[PDB]
């Protein structure tokens, strides 16, 4: 109720936290995050860069609907692990960095909006899941331990 | 095309990682 309000500014934070991060905008579970899922944004970066070349990220609305379109098709199957919330915060800042170099608009708060479209993502997707897996100090940052 | 792909390399990437810290 109040919990899940709390659980969604929670990611929320996370989130926005990652991607300040991922542009270098002025905790534990912040800074084991950052690492594991900047580790996967640069190897998606890397080596699929001809498939990230076939879109261009003119507005916030085209970052939301390739997010969400990519996200969904992950996670068709059902599965939900810690892994592939890395991943959901990862292909965030991918498509902000693409965002960030093709946006026509002016946006200099693009990074908020794309963290409220992450957040509410991995919310609605993993939520549930987060919290019966030990949420984020006792289930996330256990499986670096 | 291009979404599938990219889907299906962050699943792999996912799976990579489940694997490792279980
Ligand atoms: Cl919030
Ligand atoms: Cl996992």
């Amino acid at each position: 109720g109040s919990m899940a309000e709390s659980e969604l500014m929670h990611i929320h934070s996370l989130a926005e936290h990652y991607l300040q991060y991922v542009l270098q905008v002025p905790s534990q579970a912040c800074r084991v995050l950052q690492r594991v899922a900047f580790s996967v944004q640069k190897e998606v970066e890397k080596n699929l860069k001809s498939y990230l070349d076939d879109f261009h990220v003119e507005s916030i609305d085209t970052a939301r609907i390739i997010f969400n379109q990519v996200m969904e098709k992950e996670f068709e199957d059902g599965i939900i692990n810690w892994g592939r919330i890395v991943t959901i915060f990862a292909f965030g800042g991918v498509l902000l960095k693409k965002l960030k170099q093709e946006q026509i608009a002016l946006d200099v708060s693009a990074y908020k909006q794309v963290s409220s479209f992450v957040a509410e993502f991995i919310m609605n997707n993993t939520g549930e899941w987060i919290r019966q897996n030990g949420g984020w100090e006792d289930g996330f940052i256990k499986k670096f331990e | 095309r291009a979404e599938v792909q990219i889907a299906r390399k962050l699943q792999c990437i996912a799976d990579q990682f489940h694997r490792l810290h279980t």
